């Protein structure tokens, strides 16, 4: 479940694992699909994709989807969740407003995208009626058995994180969350690439003048533009879409 | 240019919960402070327990996990024994320096009293050589650790010559103490009967010698 | 497995330098360096500083910039504080101390100074043994009076120090200038005085060596 750079984060540009990015409210029926850079569906290993993991801390957070709550100019409906991506069946608005709810705070995310949904037809409604005839519109699928295209995803780069720079009682002090692979050097001279267990700093004591890095490239992520480049190489990943655009009759 | 502040002291039973916390003067106590909690049982002995917060020191039974609750560094000790009555003391990281606090008394619920041992000895004949007499009266494994020592020269309270230690915490962690009445080779040959009392949790016991 | 047994406790005039050690035991020196602490009579404990046992470079405290000194005979795995032109209030207990797992896991036994003016006393040591008349029980306490010396310290032991368990040694007390100690042995009425106890003192100071053997009073 990647996490960037959320522009409206409820107050303002916070850091969400629900970035909202790649909104499309290009198809007909009432319907866009998102991508949060959070990866819910499965949880971490094998079941449900009922459940919900995002990104808390370094660390993922697999449980249940409880109060998702996509939302626009009025509360959207959820279609299906695959993968990043999350479909749902919402009027036009102005802007596209995410977010659930993991009990103990809202922790949302909004965007601006200008959505819209005309129906296929010389009417312009507003809204999709009960009746009428059926015509060849433009529409996602509710499934996920879906390859029609792919999106490159390969790795993540680097990412901060300062909870490691503790301070060794005079020295500043880094970690590692499980033997991943730390990028490490302050603006004094000290210890320059950072490819390490637990190390400490002899040089700097401050905090604020250190590299706490995460190289922990064991899962891949999308290729938002809200991610840093891993330098080091293109790595592998290519994964498919879900929700491809069909020709339902809506 | 930073003030580690701890509990006083904190009494608790044995097999209760009890949280000593640590608090910073500058800000709320975070993993880049790296807490420390520190134990000093007497004969100044110290033992760490948890360093970086919560990493516990190896051979410190479980009982013992340090954390962080609210915006300070807390100790838990969770099925308190008499044996953890002791005086902890956390030490908080400032980037360059340590900042120890000012340590918590904490008194665990346990050890049950235990009378002293009282013994009076004479003064001995090499150093009624000296034309001195020294009386030394020695009192261990008493608990709680306070008494009361009282001298009585031929009757009379002696109430001048008598210095008497402050009571020392032995291994076992009951208390030990010794009180002198030094004489004079001729105080000594004067007078007749000479008494070492020693009032514990109260019970009194009197050892008297006679010349 | 880790011991760092530190020097015993001096006496010095104002104005003199001391050099506290400690002696590491069961880690490899060099990946972990050491604090030193110390702890005021009253005031409770405050970090001197650190060295890097590894590199050789001391931080100090700003308190302790100056008359302190950190240095290590690296090679014999010891860390030593030094403290010249040494004030009055300088006494205290100063402990070394491992820094690891993100603060400080062992602490040494302390090294006490007692910075104070006076010459040197031999201690006269006396013999404590019961009372003239009986003294019937399942054991025996004996004794043994270590008085008027300066200045500390003085070490005792019983029996060489085969004899520990039972022993009550009692912290040497100040009075009319010069200090007083006194320790308790206790032992089954069997040993004693079938088997020789004696009581052994050292006098550093004055380079005195006392053995006392505890004999019957008749």
């Amino acid at each position: 479940p990647y996490i960037a750079d959320c522009p409206n984060c409820g107050h303002s540009r916070c850091d969400s694992p629900i970035a909202i990015e790649e909104v499309r409210g290009d198809a007909h029926a009432g319907v866009i699909r998102i991508q949060t850079s959070a990866m819910f569906g499965l949880k971490t290993d094998g079941v449900d994709l009922a459940y919900m993991s995002f990104m808390n801390g370094k660390t993922q957070k697999s449980i249940k989807i409880d109060n998702l709550h996509v939302r626009t100019s009025a509360p959207c409906s959820l279609v299906s969740h695959h993968g990043y991506y999350i479909l749902a069946q919402c009027p036009p608005g102005d802007t596209v407003t995410v977010g659930f709810h993991d009990g103990p705070n809202r922790h949302t995310c909004t965007v601006a995208h200008k959505v819209e949904f005309r129906p296929v037809g010389r009417e312009k409604y507003r809204h999709p009626p009960e009746h009428g005839v059926e015509l060849p519109c433009n529409r996602y699928t509710h499934k996920r058995a879906d390859q029609g295209h792919y999106v490159e995803m390969h790795q993540p780069g680097l990412v901060a994180d300062h909870s490691l720079l503790s301070i060794h009682s005079a020295k500043v002090k880094i970690t590692v969350p499980s033997g991943a692979q730390v990028k490490y050097y302050c603006k004094c001279p000290d210890v320059r690439e950072g490819i390490t267990s637990s190390d400490h700093t002899t040089t700097c004591t401050d905090v604020k003048q250190c590299r706490a890095y995460l190289i922990d490239n064991k899962k891949w992520v999308y290729n938002s533009g809200r991610l840093p480049r891993g330098e080091g190489d293109t790595f592998k990943g290519k994964l498919h879409v879900p929700f491809v655009p069909v020709k339902a009759k809506c | 240019q930073a003030v580690v502040t701890q509990e006083s002291a904190l009494t608790t039973s044995p097999g209760e919960t009890v949280t000593l916390t640590c608090r910073s003067n500058i800000g709320a106590v975070t993993s880049s402070n790296c807490a420390n909690w520190v134990q000093e049982k007497p004969d100044h002995f110290f033992t760490g327990l948890i360093g970086d917060t919560n990493n516990r020191r190896s051979g410190v039974p479980a009982r013992f996990s340090g954390s962080l609750i609210g915006d300070k560094a807390a100790l838990t000790i969770t099925g308190a024994q008499t044996e953890d009555e002791a005086i902890y003391f956390c030490a908080l990281w400032y980037n360059n320096l340590w900042v120890f606090g000012g340590g918590t008394k904490l008194t665990v619920l346990g050890q049950p009293k235990s009378s002293p041992s009282v013994t009076l000895f004479p003064p001995s004949s090499e150093e009624l050589e000296t034309n001195k007499a020294t009386l030394v009266c020695t009192i261990t494994d008493f608990y709680p650790g306070v008494v009361t020592v009282d001298w009585k020269v031929d009757g009379t309270p002696v109430t001048q010559g008598m210095e008497t230690t402050q009571p020392s915490k032995q291994s076992n962690n009951k208390y030990m103490a010794s009180s002198y009445l030094t004489l004079t080779a001729r105080a000594w040959e004067r007078h007749s009967s000479y008494s070492c009392q020693v009032t514990h949790e109260g019970h009194t016991v009197e050892k008297s010698l006679s010349r | 497995q880790i011991q760092l047994v530190q020097s015993g406790r001096e006496v010095k005039n104002p104005g003199e330098t001391v050099k506290i050690s400690c002696k590491a035991s069961g880690y490899t020196f060099t990946e972990y360096p050491m604090l030193w602490v110390k702890q005021a009579p009253g005031k409770g404990f405050r970090w001197m500083g650190l060295i890097y046992t590894n590199t050789g470079e001391p931080t100090y405290a700003e308190e302790f910039k100056g008359r302190f000194v950190f240095s290590l005979e690296i090679s014999a795995s010891t860390a030593y504080l030094q403290i010249n032109n040494l004030t009055n209030e300088d006494t205290a207990t100063y402990f070394c101390v491992r820094d690891y797992f993100i603060s400080l896991d062992y602490w040494g036994q302390g090294t006490t100074l007692t910075v104070s003016s006076a010459k040197t006393t031999a201690p006269s040591v006396y013999p404590l043994a019961p009372v003239c008349g009986g003294t019937t029980g399942s054991s025996v306490t004996l004794g043994c009076l270590v008085k008027g010396y300066f200045p500390e310290p003085v070490t005792l032991t019983w029996n060489s120090g085969s004899l520990s368990s039972g022993v009550h040694t009692f912290p040497a007390l100040l009075q009319s200038g010069l200090y007083t100690l006194s320790s308790s042995v206790t032992v089954t009425s069997n040993t004693w005085p079938s088997q020789t106890i004696t009581c052994n003192v050292a006098h550093p100071a004055s380079s005195t060596k006392v053995d006392k053997k505890i004999e019957s009073r008749r």
